[PDB]
């Protein structure tokens, strides 16, 4: 028998069977790298959603950028509440920027051990809180 | 043999390090030339970004192709709007600058 | 006396209308071995011989015991029991796998992926096989350390989220590491085409360096590292 | 008939076992061009040879100048002259050819400055016909040799068109008028019963080390193929001979390699003295496997116990360099840390003599052919073979030498392929079995399916293990064996009173344990009755009543004016054992040892002598 036939025989047997799938997301232990990989995909999706909606409304909405900015001032939100919106933008952007560098270092082949994953991971997490505050109040 | 998938993997890293180099460059040198390059890198890395996401979770002979095109249209509409913005409006660089002193 | 509670995953295909359900067993850690398997054997031999699992070497090199004890995939003969009596140790089969019956996963797909990468020495000269030993330097043998030790227990692949969702097209860390093992092997002459068998969106490039595979490895090997090593070779290899 | 679904498979040759022996026998057949099946109750990689750590002997001469004839002498000398020298010739002659073949498969042997395969010292070996000191011809993959031996052979087996019946517990041989046709095997997967008929059959199921309480062997070493032979009324050879590995963890009984002693490690008592120097001073703690453990077991009784119960000895590796215990020995450095909870670097390891190897098994002609005893002579069972630990070519005889079992597999697994490829052709008339045959294997299976009684299946195994451990241990007297023999016969009567619980079809591990127990008892009864019959001390078998090495001659002085002892007067002969299944009655015969070589001129016959290391 060939490898392909073995793989083909597996699925025909198992898709047409009464066998139950073993739990995976329910039972598996949470870790920092594993949870940090989810947030990188989250910040990726969320970051592209903003980038797409910004350029998409540049073609679909009337008026220039100044008229839309004057519309924001109409709501005249407090300095602390406008800081929250300002913090809300940068936080996923910086997390994905720093963790992106960590990902790119892995592509070179460096820092791929268990002690290093937690170390550089905490470094990214700390660099995210500081840079985002350093940009929200920028 | 024909290095197809490996070149695309490299292509993602090339634009990723470029985009990483363009965030401080757009801050230090804000001009209507850096505006377009940011729109180019932002959309390409974004298209190859969601590209990996679709090829991961979406399983299907027919459903996969529609998402590939549905994303391609949305990416083209994104890149077109940003270039329109850098031409007929304030422009990303000056646009963020205005938003931040609000 | 000392009581220890075990939460074990159970299933029987022969019983009509039976769906997966947990079951508790109480074991005296005093009259039992220091390892998880020692308990699993004890609850079978004495308590209930309906329990099913794969055991053999009971020392940690055969890879039969691959199971999910307390959130992580390791060998049951190596993982020692939590002496903390106020906790119930959860025992499950390898994550996102078809369960043949009770803690026993269908690895026939997993083994077939191992067959596809062709884990054997391939020379351009098959004419001199079985008469002269191929000279390999000690420093070229160093490159194989940490790769040959693999048990094929599958603990790493079955921990990979990407292997869960795409367990059909993506080969996984266990298999991919072996493909690397035959890439840098000094003797092997077929290396470019070994790299060419990975020129598709799934084979190798469905890894996103989640690194959950390396963390769970029973033998302390680094499949994630090795996967990243293959990725670089794909970007460098010429002709 | 159609109660259980029957699937009649047809092949050229079947091989029962996927370990080093069965795997080599399997793909070797396919390489020649035979439509080959491979029936195995475990996945090929998950066999036992994985646990092999020491190495694989071959006189390649990479550290020194070496002659394979020196290795030939080393083996027979260690075999206490119960080894068949025609088989020992064939093995050591092919050793340098078989290992080079394995390296050419890609097996990553440890290397040297020149780039050749690393060789190191091992217990029982010597240069220049036992004169020129210690020998280094043990080829090794840095303390994980067997694992790498099994993985590289398995990987190579995929390069061929072999059929693999993964997780298939074989029950009985398909026998018809003294001819083997194959095997009747239960599929563990779903409970379907398959009959894999073939022109030939190879049986490589390995040791029965699970008959005892404390053993290095895996939970699957249940002497299944031995029993398949015994239930057909075919003889079993030298079953009483059990090798006790001196170095093995006191707790679970896991192996610590003889490579630890080969690298330079010493065995130490509670007093502190190098105690092996006091016993056999010529080779010390690197002597014969039977002799080293003989000294260890004696040392516990005198009062030199190293534990809280004073029932173990120490193995010292502290004096060797710390980074040498990383390059050469990394496997034992981790397994002593996990089980014993002891650092190999600054602490000695608790060791205790445990059941390791079975040189006895299925009688074998050097070609791999299974022999029965017809008319006090040697007759071949047509189409039936055995290789490895399951077999008994008696290449080990009374005591296996240092790391010769991994050689046993590769060489005699090779021979089984070659002896089929020379006798018959692929696509030849595969002899057809009766449409009923194998019915009693299914009926035995079906009686066990709803096995109701008092004594638990698991409890009887535990009652058998302690009965062997207390009676037929390292040392055994006549009186303790006599009570032990009737005690094992008692437990064989408790096979209808046994209780099974799981009554399903899919993955009934409860049912296969009872099948293993049947096979374990069939291996036990002949290990114990054969031991009580043997009235001498030979190799691993040591009787306190008869510490005499009884041969055809007294080999103290030259065989000049000495009377040759009759055949039923001495004990330098193979113990052939039979057993009636219906009453558990043991009958036993004896056949001569082979002293001749394959070529006297090229390889000299080694006459018996007073052997002491
Ligand atoms: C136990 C042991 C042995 C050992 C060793 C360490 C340990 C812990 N270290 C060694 C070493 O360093 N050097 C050396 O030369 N030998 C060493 N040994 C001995 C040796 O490695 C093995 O004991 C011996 O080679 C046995 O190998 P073999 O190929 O004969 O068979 P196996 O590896 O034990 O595996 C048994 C196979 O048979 C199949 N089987 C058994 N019963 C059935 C039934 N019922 N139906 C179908 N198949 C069956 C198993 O599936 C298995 O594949
Ligand atoms: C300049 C800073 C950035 C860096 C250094 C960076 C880095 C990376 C890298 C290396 C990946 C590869 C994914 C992986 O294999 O794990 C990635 C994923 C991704 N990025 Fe970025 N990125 C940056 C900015 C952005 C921005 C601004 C967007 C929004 C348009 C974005 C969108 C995405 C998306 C959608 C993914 C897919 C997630 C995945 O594949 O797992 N990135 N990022
Ligand atoms: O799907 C992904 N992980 C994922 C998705 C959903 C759940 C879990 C998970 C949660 C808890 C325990 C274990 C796994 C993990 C993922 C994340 C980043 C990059 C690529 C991927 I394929
Ligand atoms: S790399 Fe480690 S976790 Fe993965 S299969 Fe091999 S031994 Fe198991
Ligand atoms: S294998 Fe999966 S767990 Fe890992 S390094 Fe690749 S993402
Ligand atoms: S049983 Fe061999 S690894 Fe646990």
């Amino acid at each position: 028998t060939t490898a392909k036939e073995e793989m083909e025989r597996f699925w025909n047997k198992n898709l047409g069977s009464n066998r139950p799938l073993s739990p995976h997301i329910t039972i598996y232990r949470w870790s920092l790298p594993m949870a940090m990989s989810i947030c990188h995909r989250g910040t990726g999706i969320a970051l592209s959603a903003g980038v797409s909606l910004f350029g998409l409304s540049a073609l679909l909405l009337p008026g220039n950028f100044e008229s839309h900015l004057e519309l924001v001032k109409s709501l005249c939100l407090g300095p602390t509440l406008i800081y929250t919106a300002k913090f809300g933008i940068v936080f996923p952007l910086m997390y994905h920027t720093w963790n992106g560098i960590r990902h790119l270092i892995w592509d070179l082949g460096k820092g791929l051990t268990i002690p290093q994953l937690t170390q550089s991971g905490v470094v990214v997490l700390i660099l995210t809180v500081l840079s985002s505050v350093g940009l929200a109040a920028m | 043999s024909s290095k197809a998938a490996s070149l695309h993997w490299t292509g993602e890293r090339v634009v990723s390090v470029l985009l990483l180099g363009l965030l401080p460059a757009a801050y230090l040198n804000p001009c209507s030339a850096m505006d377009y390059s940011l729109a180019a890198a932002l959309t390409l890395h974004g298209h190859w970004g969601i590209g990996q996401v679709v090829t991961d979770y979406v399983r299907g002979d027919a459903l996969q192709k529609a998402a590939k095109a549905g994303l391609l249209a949305l990416s083209a509409f994104t890149f077109a709007g940003l270039c329109y913005f850098n031409y007929h409006d304030v422009g990303i660089c000056k646009a963020v600058a205005m938003l931040w002193k609000l | 006396p000392r009581i220890k509670k075990f939460a074990i995953y159970r299933w029987d295909p022969d019983k009509t209308g039976d769906k997966p359900h947990m079951q508790t067993y109480e074991i005296d850690l005093n009259n039992c071995g220091p390892m998880v398997l020692d308990a699993l054997i004890k609850i079978k031999n004495e308590i209930d011989s309906t329990l099913t699992f794969r055991r053999s070497c009971r020392e940690g090199i055969c890879g039969s015991c691959a199971m999910n004890i307390n959130g992580g995939n390791t060998l049951a003969c190596t993982r020692r029991i939590d002496t903390n009596l106020d906790k119930v140790s959860k025992i499950y089969p390898l994550p996102h796998m078809y369960v043949i019956k009770d803690l026993v996963p269908d690895l026939s797909n997993f083994y077939a992926q191992y067959k596809s990468i062709e884990p054997y020495l391939k020379k351009k000269d098959e004419s001199q096989e079985g008469k002269q030993q191929y000279l390999q330097s000690i420093e070229e043998r160093e490159k194989l350390d940490g790769l040959y030790e693999c048990i094929l227990c599958a603990c790493c692949s079955t921990s990979c989220p990407s292997y869960w969702w795409n367990g059909d097209k993506y080969l996984g860390p266990a298999v991919l590491m072996q493909a690397y093992r035959w890439m840098i092997d000094s003797r092997d002459d077929f290396t470019e085409e070994r790299l060419a068998k990975l020129q598709d969106p799934f084979s190798l490039y469905r890894c996103h360096t989640i690194m959950n595979c390396t963390g769970t490895c029973p033998k302390g090997l680094n499949p994630g590292k090795a996967i990243a090593e293959i990725k670089k070779m794909m970007a460098t290899y010429k002709e | 008939s159609t109660q259980y679904p029957v699937v009649d498979h047809e092949f050229d040759a079947v091989v029962v076992g996927a370990g080093g022996a069965g795997l080599r026998a399997a793909f070797g057949l396919s390489e020649a061009g035979f439509n080959t099946a491979c029936v195995t109750k475990l996945f090929p990689t998950r066999s036992h040879t994985v646990a092999a750590q020491g190495g694989i002997n071959a006189a390649l001469g990479n550290m020194e100048e070496d002659n394979w004839r020196w290795h030939f002498y080393d083996t027979v000398k260690g075999s206490d002259w119960l080894g068949d020298q025609d088989a020992i010739h064939y093995m050591t002659e092919q050793a340098p050819a078989s290992v080079v073949e394995l390296e050419n498969y890609g097996m990553p042997f440890s290397r040297t400055e020149d780039g050749k395969i690393y060789q190191r010292a091992f217990g029982g070996q010597s240069l220049k016909f036992g004169k020129g000191g210690q020998a280094h011809r043990c080829c090794c993959v840095a303390d994980r040799t067997g694992h790498s031996l099994l993985h590289t052979l398995y990987g190579r087996s995929l390069r061929y068109d072999t059929s693999y019946f993964v997780e298939y517990f074989a029950l009985d041989l398909l026998m018809e008028n003294g001819e083997c046709r194959g095997v009747i095997a239960l599929c563990i997967e779903d409970g379907s019963i398959h009959r894999i008929r073939a022109r030939n059959t190879v049986v490589a199921t390995g040791g029965y080390g699970r008959t005892y309480f404390s053993c290095t062997s895996a939970h699957t070493s249940t002497g299944d193929g031995t029993a398949m032979v015994t239930r057909a009324g075919l003889p079993c050879q030298d079953l009483e001979f059990v090798q006790f590995h001196p170095t093995g963890i006191y707790g679970a009984g896991c192996l610590i390699t003889e490579g630890c002693r080969g690298e330079g490690g010493i065995l130490i008592n509670s007093q502190g003295e190098r105690f092996m120097e006091r016993y056999a001073p010529v080779a010390k703690d690197l002597a014969s496997r039977d002799v080293v453990s003989r000294s260890m077991t004696l040392e516990i009784r005198e009062g030199r116990g190293c534990g809280p119960e004073k029932d173990h000895v120490y193995l010292q590796l502290h004096h060797l360099p710390p980074e040498q215990l990383a390059v050469r020995l990394p496997g034992i450095s981790e397994t002593a840390m996990i089980f014993a909870g002891v650092d190999v670097t600054k602490e000695p390891i608790p060791v205790l003599p445990t059941v390791h190897y079975n040189m006895g098994g299925i009688p074998t002609n050097y070609k791999g052919q299974v022999l029965r005893h017809v008319n006090g002579q040697d007759q071949v069972v047509p189409g039936l073979y055995a290789c490895g630990e399951a077999a008994c070519a008696s290449v080990h005889g009374a005591n296996r030498l240092g790391a010769n079992s991994l050689l046993d597999l590769v060489v005699f697994g090779r021979a089984c392929a070659l002896s089929i490829a020379e006798s018959c052709r692929p696509g030849d008339k595969v002899p057809s079995i009766k449409p009923n045959a194998g019915e009693e294997s299914v009926m035995n299976l079906d009686k066990l399916r709803f096995a109701n009684g008092t004594i638990r299946t698991s409890e009887l195994r535990l009652s058998m293990q302690k009965s062997m451990q207390s009676h037929a241990a390292v040392f055994r007297v006549g009186s303790v064996l006599q009570e032990g023999c009737e005690k094992i016969l008692r437990l064989y009567g408790d096979l209808q009173h046994l209780k099974t619980f799981d009554r399903g079809m899919v993955w009934n591990t409860d049912l296969v344990e009872t099948l293993e127990l049947q096979n374990l008892m069939l291996c036990a009864l002949q290990t114990i009755y054969g031991a009580e019959a043997r009235k001498e001390s030979r190799g691993a078998h040591a009787r306190e009543d008869f510490k005499e090495r009884v041969d055809e001659y007294d080999y103290s002085k030259p065989i000049q004016g000495q009377q040759k002892k009759p055949f039923q007067e001495h004990w330098r002969k193979h113990t052939l054992s039979y057993v009636d299944v219906k009453t558990g009655k043991v009958s036993l015969e004896y056949r001569p040892v082979i002293d001749k070589t394959l070529n006297e001129a090229d390889c000299a016959t080694v006459p018996p002598a007073i052997r002491s290391y």
